[PDB]
RNA sequence: AUGCGCAGAUACCGGGAGGAACGCCGAUGGCGAAGGCAGCCACCUGGUCCACCCGUGACGCUGAGGCGCGAAAGCGUGGGGAGCAAACCGGAUUAGAUACCCGGGUAGUCCACGCCCUAAACGAUGCGCGCUAGGUCUCUGGGUCUCCUGGGGGCCGAAGCUAACGCG
């Protein structure tokens, strides 16, 4: 695995079982708005799962971009 | 849906002695009321042949259950019978 | 009834006594169908990461609540109805999970 | 004329054929170039070297206007894209910011035998 | 008081594919009603084929709504008349008197609903145009305020509301068009309530259609002594003419009218 | 080529409608008799993994026959077609081109209820149990969780099995 950003240690305990976290979970956002990955989060499989799940409850109702124009390129 | 409480209190009213947490008698209460509410889902609904499926597998099973029920003993047997209903 | 938590997004350009007439709506709807608060929340007006409903923020209200189980559907339904319901979100009560600990 | 100092310049690529266009600082916009804009047909116009010539054009047209300072929208990609772009800075006339769009599908309409060979 | 569409009798000989229906308010129609002349001959000189008859009721139905803009009414229930489409709803307006209208969509015995300045946009009730949440279906619906529920989409299911422009609304009409009313005319909202009808299967033409009351036609019928068409012979004519002096079947017929560009615009066509 | 555009298109901006699909995440990953099944939410539901050892008391393994189940194609009526698209129509081709390429466009593709059961239906390998090194990785349930243990997936893999692969 590359190794000189990751984010596991950005926040500690962290509750998955959220959606109204605009900041925690913006830390996954990297440009336009994807899911930084396993490749960042190395959140077991457990993990990149219902991590994910709430992502997803978050673009859901919204307040968070799934994607968006990417301002730089 | 799936009502443990009330599960509990007629695994009771069956299970003849207070010490019956798994028997013959439960097997049936439980496959029998499952079998029951679950199918009348199965009504208002039409298709969900993979649980349908289940659900057949299951009634065989309880049947086979009282299969051997009369095997040694039928006659506490009819008794259940009669005190449910099913196989009339 | 079981418990899940409502959070619903409802139109930003609102004012006084609108907020008033559809929020209490809410109110004895959800009464009606079998809701009762348990938290009355709610963060109050907040902007999006994507212009929906046409804008780019509106009102949020959250309050977690006992309701009928399967009535969720139902009165969703009947809230989503009040046109400026930008979002009708509801979500079964649970809360646990420490990643990172 | 109606001069606006800054707006946006607009490379879409194809590979085939490429185009750029200036626009507005919001979105309409004057005047553009292209592969076959630059006396070219069939395939040439497909070339990073058209690239830098309509680039070219889309420049000394946009001095013509009270414009000249831009950011870059990019959409698609171009054979060629470079030599386009980098022609665009090029001229200058102000090289500024750069948008990325190249707007995404999503998955939901299957697409001719092209890249559908792309299973 | 809805009404079954399929029943179909069987292989009582040829009598066959015999399409039923029935609504069950099956009541008999109420106070409000005369009867037709028997038309087919009229203004004393004879014209257009079939026609023939067969019993006789006939009616008497609101087409106006704005008089009393607001009386709830509850649906006094399902009921119909040897005419129409699709069906009707003899309606009771809360202040005593009732009226027989339309049928929407299957809308329910009993039910309020009524109209005018603002009603609640719930198929059933009615609204000067503007009230329409474009995007939303109604029929019945007038142009021309005043002048009556003018486009009354018989069964036809089809006030299709398509944006609006100055003092006129779009409307998908059934047709496959899309013309113009001034809001402030008016919609009974939602939609029709019959079509299988349109489907129904009936038994040995004679009967039925007849029964129908329409007898015939009979093209280039032979001795073409008149027929337009060719005869006295096998072989379909060539010129491509129709009965009383016609034209084929593939020619204009409006014209300046005024009417026309004035409104609507789609041109008519569709392509099921 | 072509077909579409100065009766202004192709690009850029805004708005409209609808059908389909469902990105990153998401995996060499998961659930299912199979088929095959995914944006989230909620309704009802079924298989199924671990631990206390509490209950019953071997009732269990097998399944000819039947009975329900299910690819995609296609039919039946009633919806619907944004895109894709056999058929068809062109344009490009060779000597020929009905096909491989480009330009078009139906049926169908999609939803409901009904109907066909169809097969490189695959791991080309019936199911049920118990006996015989280990090594490795990965998901998942319990713990004295340098690991151990039950379960679940690919990989290496003694013995051994096969005409040979290769199983292991």
């Amino acid at each position: 695995p590359s190794r000189k950003a990751k984010v596991k240690a950005t926040l500690g305990e962290f509750d998955l079982r959220d959606y109204r976290n605009v900041e925690v979970l913006k830390r996954f956002l990297s440009e336009t708005g994807k899911i930084l990955p396993r490749r960042r989060t190395g959140l077991s499989a457990k993990e990149q799962r219902i991590l994910a799940k709430t992502i997803k409850r978050a673009r859901i109702l919204g307040l968070l971009p799934f994607t968006e124009k990417l301002v730089r390129k | 849906p799936i009502t443990k409480e009330e599960k509990q209190k007629v695994i009771q009213e069956f299970a003849r002695f207070p010490g019956d947490t798994g028997s013959t008698e439960v097997q049936v209460a439980l496959l029998t009321l499952r079998i029951n509410r679950l199918s009348e889902h199965l009504k208002v609904h039409k298709k969900d042949h993979h649980s349908h499926r289940g659900l057949l597998m299951m009634v065989g099973q309880r049947r086979r259950l009282l299969r051997y029920l009369q095997r040694e003993d039928p006659e506490r047997y009819r008794a259940l019978i009669e005190k449910l209903g099913i196989r009339g | 009834m079981r418990r899940y938590e409502v959070n619903i997004v409802l139109n930003p350009n609102l004012d006084q006594s609108q907020l008033a007439l559809e929020k209490e709506i809410i109110q004895r709807a959800l009464e009606n169908y079998g809701a009762r608060v348990e938290k009355v929340e709610e963060l109050g007006l907040r902007r999006l990461a994507y212009p929906i409903a046409k804008d780019p923020q509106g009102y949020f209200l959250w309050y977690q609540v006992e309701m009928p189980e399967d009535r969720v559907n139902d009165l969703a339904r009947e809230l989503r109805i009040r046109d400026n319901v930008r979002r009708v979100m509801v979500v079964k009560s649970q809360e646990p999970f420490l990643a990172n600990a | 004329k109606r001069q606006v100092a800054s707006g946006r310049a607009y490379i879409h690529a194809s590979y085939n054929n490429t185009i750029v266009t200036i626009t507005d600082p919001d979105g309409n916009p004057i005047t553009w170039s292209s592969g076959g804009v630059i006396g070219y047909k069939g395939s040439r116009k497909g070339t990073p070297y058209a690239a830098q010539l309509a680039a070219l054009d889309a420049a000394k047209k946009a001095m013509a206007y009270g414009m000249q300072s831009v950011d870059v929208i990019v959409r698609g990609t171009g054979a060629g894209r470079e030599q386009a772009i980098r022609a665009l800075q090029a001229s200058g006339l102000q090289v500024k910011s750069i948008v990325d769009d190249t707007p995404v599908p999503h998955n939901g309409c299957r697409p001719k035998k092209k890249f559908r060979k792309a299973s | 008081k809805f009404k079954p569409y399929t029943p179909s009798r069987r292989f009582m000989t040829v009598a066959d594919f015999s399409e039923i229906t029935k609504t069950e308010p099956e009541k008999s129609l109420v106070k409000p009603l005369k009867k037709t002349g028997g038309r087919n001959n009229q203004g004393r000189i004879t014209v257009r084929f079939r026609g023939g008859g067969h019993k006789r009721l006939y009616r008497i139905i609101d087409f106006k709504r704005w008089d009393k803009v607001g009386i709830p009414a509850k649906v006094a229930a399902i009921e119909y008349d040897p005419n129409r489409s699709a069906r009707i709803a003899l309606l009771h307006y809360v202040d005593g008197e009732k009226r027989y209208i339309i049928a929407p969509d299957g809308l329910q015995v009993g039910q309020q609903v009524v109209a005018g300045p603002d009603a609640p946009i719930q198929v059933g009730n009615a609204l000067p145009l503007r009230f329409i949440p474009v995007g939303t279906v109604v029929h019945a619906v007038e142009l021309e305020p005043k002048k009556g529920a003018k486009l009354a989409r018989a069964a036809g299911t089809s006030a299709q509301i398509q944006g609006r422009e100055g003092d006129y609304v779009i409307l998908r009409l059934p047709s496959g068009e899309l013309r113009k009313v001034h809001g402030e005319c008016y919609a009974t909202v939602g939609a029709v309530g019959n079509a299988d009808h349109k489907n129904i299967v009936l038994g040995k033409a004679g009967r039925s259609r007849w029964l129908g009351r329409r007898p015939h036609v009979r093209g280039a019928a032979m001795n073409p002594v008149d027929h337009p068409h060719g005869g006295g012979e096998g072989r379909a004519p060539r010129g491509r003419p129709p009965a009383s002096p016609w034209g084929w079947q593939t020619k204009g017929l409006k014209t300046r009218k005024r009417r026309k560009p004035s409104s609507r615009f789609i041109i008519a066509r569709r392509k099921k």
